[PDB]
């Protein structure tokens, strides 16, 4: 579909991803996916984090949120790290910070946080290799509000792989995302996307 | 406002008027007098290896590009066209061997120089003082170890000397440890703080840590999970703070090597930290080599701090008086074994970057403390630092600077304050001197 | 799926609402439902206040929106009401409100304003008693434009209860809605979300 | 700008200056001249009835705890926390003996004083003066029938005093009707207008309800609703207006009862206000008595207002020039049933809440008003406020205070902007009492 | 469906609009539309712009952004242009702007930009004459992000028309929008809606 | 800042302050000597052709109703209530033979005048003085060639005058053609720049459009993509730039009757406009002629831009210092087809419209140029126009004006900038005559 050559915008990272989702649309998968993703969006939204963590995320997770350093679009002799990690946690990562949001202490949980998700461009693809693991890509609009005028909105994309663990329970295996936005107007970042 | 008169701090830097958090007007002369006229953290080589090799990086409001000569220098420059004034880079960071103005197509070197000028023979013919057109330069870049600081004030003092017995205790994790290396990039947000809220809290703020963090120290399982929710207190001489005569100043807590690193690094960095030290011993004494695996938690005046062995570094970038721009990078020792490097970079970010579950404790408390400078009943009120104060003493035979004794006080806070009155108040570098000839003596007063 | 005693931050109402989505999926329901939500937000973007009313509204409904008071995570003590009610409306009371903003004479009606709406997340499922009873769950971001140069984004989520009136078309019977700003940025709420 | 000689209020209160909606300047000297120095709503006791109980207000830009002593009086204070001022409370409301400062722990009490530092006898040992380091206090707290306002300013008039002419109006519904409650939380908007824009509004203007919110009342079918599009005029003396010396004034509309209710809730209202009237009538006088079930436009000087019978209650916080957050409470009548009571607040949000649709329609009237008085060739241009001026009257045989006797006129908005002008040009409560020598002589000068 | 004597506000053209998709649901179709929207803006999202035009547009497109001049409610006299074209495009103005976005010197584009959309409220309905004329609706909430702390987001509703071309895959033949701010706020509107 | 004294911009306006883009005050202080003192565009006859149309229109940042008398005159109004200044029209264009307000119902009529207050009588009896009371006039109102321009100062010079010796260049187009038309309604955009960086741009700035827009005309294919990345230099006397002593200026691009439009319109454009001069040959000279289908880059100061033949139409709406609204129309010949005069509308928008992706090739030019005016470092640093001066020169005897006989160079910037600083250091229109006695001179000083 895509030639990175002649599409001189295009990532080779991101050719790659599209060229899973156009060959093959499974219909169920999709919905299945958009199951996935609601249902987590949900529990996620209503701060159920203990229960995210049991039913969404995997015991292999590799969860990532980068951030990218602005560099020439022609350049090519910089080779220092290209991104930070605003995330990069494992399972056991993922549940430190799920006790701090837990926290009886965690004074910024009070008064209580409200979020809002709002996930669309569901797309689903099973890999080509492992047959069980399942491709998910979606977009998220995270809305946080806080402490009466707090207002903050993050916008993202999501390049997820989602496994049955057990049970039979597809979970959330990989979800990498490149934050769009380099310097953050947030205050934090401190939100599950 | 008239700062020449104005006490905005109190004298042995025991209270400092709320304002000093909301003014803008007082943000504006901040400009002049704090960061114009002192020195700021740029960058390191380990960012700008290669010649040609540039960040940029901020120095107050200002913009500037920090590139790598080809003699192997570093020349700092304005991030401003000198024809009619467009931001020259827009990028973070790259190698090239100039700059070209996108607007009408000037073309710099990375040496500032004003190289070529579209058509300039046609248009300008010889007319054109090219010599006379190259980016305004910063006046000073100097080098702490690798670590990058520029001023655009000729008259500062060489960074070691503005340093002054901050420096001592610097040295063993930056000079004796073999070296230590920026990771790249800095996470970057913006908090609506007041600069001088994380500045303060960082430079020495060891009281909140028990309370704010309580939530991150219980989570994290970190070596200093004792103090959650001020549970237990530091033990006798845990610790001490420092400050000195230009601002810099410092809480150290000793043995703290893995810092605020949870449970999962803290074998290996308690490990290689102790070995370290062990060699350390034997080159610059048992104290000094302690010092370097013990936790720094240092204000770098006026607006770059750090954490030593946790490896949190930063530079709290003023936008205005309730806005600051937080820089967040890792440091880590040159001879660390990469794996160890990246995820120590890694847990550097999670604690303390832009999701840094443990910096989310701490917006709040910079936030409201900074917002409230503008609320009307509270702009004359006095914030206290007065903990501590007249148990400080100087010129120790063991530990330079004005020295607390004691984990957890406000001597850094009065040493801070105590620099910045003097600043605010003067209008170049030997009225800021004239200012702080009895500087230690005005901090150990009572004492 | 929630224990409330492990998981601190949830509610005993979100854990309530979650469960029943999470049991029976069924997705002929799910589809329905967004295509309910995706005509009525047409028509309430159209401004066709009538025709919501008419085709989308049922006459026993309840419309609310409510805005609670900020309070510590910890507090069990003050019990004074903990809501107000930003709307909390009959058929008749919207009926007022949709002539109100037909009305000739609503000058802040003029220039006409510009309405879009994003409808995402929508889960649904027939009541356990009620089998004429839809819960249907969706978030909705909604833009409003006006006088050139005035834009407010409101974020909700949606808890709907829907029945079929009178020739079989399902209708809105309850939505209600905790909006999630404590104070509003946005001049004012009078949108319908 | 010199508000000394700055005649920003013109003779008679017949014209104001358009700026002083915009200009920040001017802003700024409010909080001074206007803010710090008079009564501003917190709360109503039945917000915070029990000991413990508190909310948080804002008084001017600034916020502070309103908190119930254990002996049953109200203090206030500084929502700010002694050591580095950090914000104390985060909530809106709630129970508690005391509030701890999440940046160091230290804790007050409900009566402001410093009752814990984590760590004292350690750190400060006992230097620490905590006698001296209560929270600021709100010098003064006094209620008027359970609504309890509060003023920074030690020398201002005992409320009752403060509220002179305009206390004799609410008396009826505030006092007589057995008293009021506030239904809580209220709502909160912010609007893009100065604090001035619907507190003027409120104070005195029922000449913009026909046109304004001709589709409202046309909707609504209220027992106004013969005014829509001006269609019908108020009849013959169908009302009047006040105003007083200190600022306040209302509009009084005879025997609107159900106000801006829609028609849903008209019958019981008129027959719930005629019935208690009738028993009124004994007590306070047949006059009196109607004022009860008598529409009031009221605006306590500065920046709270109501709408008696219709039950709304408005506060408008005062953030800048250009934005005003309006917090909106219902009131009802402590002896009405319970279910009325529910639907009355449920009302008073319908109409005027963050989605009251007859609010809204005001919104671009206030805000464009204000916004217009920033702009260049408006700044000094002359808002009217002329209608009726040379027919109020002052001393009246039944209604005290400056008083025109019509429905509609700009009686209050000149009373209003005259005392605003004299604490604006006032240094003091002495001042602006010199300055009001003759109020009502300036009111009614050519009558 | 509407009357637009009775529902004042409404639009005769709005009113058209509507009354396409509330006859016909054909589930399937709207599937199809909301895959293709998808791609479509993964496309977008990625910079893939040939491809976009390759894949996505029609050779015979009108690519239309309006932006409609503030007037009276209850204006009926002045007659003068009601609208300016934002976008008029063809498919080689389409082409332009696309080289113009691939140009090694468009000095905007270095950094890189980052895009992320959001697709909602997805309808569509095969034109009652053209049986090969398919119509889709679609919502849009577009963030852009550049230069570290520059965020725009767009919003907007699409009304488009598409049609299977070579080799059977549907493209685009004609988008238009009723941009809904009338002053954009965004520094432009350089963006593929 | 003291604006008597200060020096803004350097003699011949070789420099300027980079502040001049960033600093508020002076941004406050140009509303009073710019856009309060000069000639400001308000609308086209095309726009309100019909008694009772009407459009809204800024000058500086005060809003007007700009509406056809029945008289076939057009007067302009502040869009603001004469009441209590609410603003009047809520809509952009329309026909109606007055406004009323929706705050209190007050009508004016298309002429200004206070024609109904509601209740007149019964309320305000005789006392309303309403003769008094109409909407405040723009004092003067003027047109060229259908082009309404307006002028708050009634100093001010005629328009004719005022547009000094660029009128000649204009002429060709504006009047020989036989009259252009402006297409609405205009694009509307938010940038954050200043509206000098803008303005200075469309005066005298063709030396970025090689290398800003490379990009654009490499892809549009337009007449002058030849430029493209700086490729190839405009011929030997490709053009010329002139300014003028109000500080009118533009440039003149021989030939480019297309302008900026894609090759799809070059064929007709370039053939429309050869049809035409031919004709004007006869009537007006070869030169004349010619330079109606030249491309003219123009500023009439201060705020009001053009690209004639390219059919562009700016008018660069102040809001702050760092923010503009840019308002873009099409001009067309009213002659053409009336195809082609969609096409070239829809044309113009293409290319410098919302999305027109020339006009977004300057954006970051203009923004960052603006935005570093504020930096400290920048304040005082001097934006160079220094370009071509020593050889411009004055009355000429074919091209009129302060005259750079050259197609690239900072001719029109000089001028600009001189009319610039002589406003800014004047109190009203006669200084400004003084302070410009010896424009010219000061324009080709080395000349
Ligand atoms: S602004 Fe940089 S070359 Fe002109
Ligand atoms: S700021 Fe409150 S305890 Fe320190
Ligand atoms: S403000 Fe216009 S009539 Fe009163
Ligand atoms: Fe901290
Ligand atoms: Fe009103
Ligand atoms: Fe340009």
């Amino acid at each position: 579909m895509i030639n990175i050559q002649e599409d001189k915008l295009v990532s080779a990272h991101d050719a790659e991803e599209i060229l899973r989702f156009f060959n093959c649309h499974d219909s169920a998968l999709q919905q299945e996916a958009t199951t996935l993703l609601t249902q987590e969006a949900h529990l996620l939204d209503i701060q159920a984090y203990r229960a995210w963590l049991e039913h969404c995320v995997g015991s292999e997770v590799q969860y990532q949120v980068i951030s990218r350093e602005l560099r020439a679009a022609s350049e090519r002799r910089y080779k220092l790290n290209e991104a930070m990690n605003v995330y990069n946690e494992n399972f056991q990562q993922l549940k430190v910070r799920v006790e701090h949001q837990l926290d009886p202490q965690n004074w910024g949980n009070s008064p209580k946080l409200r979020f809002t998700r709002f996930i669309t461009n569901v797309q689903a693809a099973m890999d080509v290799n492992d047959k069980e693991l399942l491709h998910i890509r979606s977009n998220v609009i995270l809305h946080r509000a806080r402490r009466g005028n707090q207002v903050d909105v993050f916008y993202a994309a999501r390049e997820d792989k989602w496994k049955r663990g057990e049970g039979g329970v597809r979970k959330l295996v990989q979800r990498f995302v490149d934050y769009p936005e380099r310097i953050l107007q947030t205050h934090n970042l401190m939100v599950f996307l | 406002m008239n700062y020449n008169n104005k006490i905005l701090v109190s004298e042995s830097g025991l209270s400092q008027k709320h304002l000093i958090h909301g003014d803008e007007e007082l943000f504006q002369h901040e400009l002049k007098t704090i960061f114009a006229r002192n020195w700021l953290f740029l960058t390191h080589d380990s960012l700008i290896p290669a010649p040609g090799d540039y960040v940029t990086a901020k120095m107050g409001i200002d913009e500037v590009i920090v590139s790598r000569q080809n003699d192997g220098s570093i020349r700092a420059f304005l991030n401003v066209c000198r024809h009619r004034g467009k931001t020259l880079v827009s990028v973070e960071a790259g190698n090239a061997k100039g700059f070209v103005c996108s607007y009408h197509g000037w073309g710099f070197g990375s040496n500032g120089e004003l190289q070529s000028v579209p058509f300039e023979k046609d248009l300008y013919g010889e007319s054109l003082n090219k010599k006379c057109l190259g980016l305004k330069e910063v006046a000073r870049v100097e080098s702490f170890h690798g670590f990058i600081y520029g001023c655009f004030d000729q008259e500062a003092p060489p960074l070691m000397d503005y340093l002054g017995d901050a420096a001592w205790y610097l040295e063993p994790m930056f000079k004796h440890s073999g070296g230590l290396e920026l990771v790249g990039p800095p996470g970057k947000v913006v908090i609506k703080a007041n600069w001088k809220a994380p500045a303060e809290n960082f430079v020495g703020d060891a009281y909140h840590v028990g309370w704010t963090h309580a939530s991150s120290l219980r989570s994290g399982e970190s070596i200093f999970s004792s103090l959650a929710g001020n549970a237990a207190l530091p033990p006798e001489g845990a610790g001490l703070q420092m400050t000195s005569k230009y601002g810099s100043g410092m809480g150290v807590l000793w043995d703290g090597y893995s810092g605020v690193h949870s449970a999962d690094l803290v074998p290996e960095l308690m490990a290689f930290g102790g070995a370290k030290q062990e060699r350390l011993n034997k080159e610059i004494g048992d104290v000094r080599a302690r010092i370097y695996r013990s936790h720094l938690n240092c204000t770098v005046f006026p607006n770059n701090s750090m954490l030593t062995c946790s490896g949190v570094f930063k530079v709290w970038n003023p936008i205005d008086a309730n806005t600051t721009e937080v820089w967040t990078y890792a440091i880590v020792e040159k001879d660390m074994p990469e794996d160890l490097k990246r995820r120590l970079a890694d847990s550097v970010q999670r604690t303390f970057g832009p999701a840094g579950f443990w910096e989310s404790d701490d917006n709040d408390n910079m936030e409201t403390a900074s917002q409230n400078g503008k609320k009307y009943q509270s702009r004359d009120s006095d914030l206290l630092s007065n903990l501590g104060f007249g148990e400080d003493v100087y010129g120790d035979a063991v530990y330079p600077g004005v020295v607390g004794k004691s984990a957890i006080g406000e001597t850094s806070y009065r040493g801070f304050y105590r620099a910045y009155q003097a600043h605010v108040s003067s209008s170049n570098w030997a009225e800021f001197e004239h200012a702080s000839s009895t500087w230690h003596t005005e901090l150990t007063k009572t004492t």
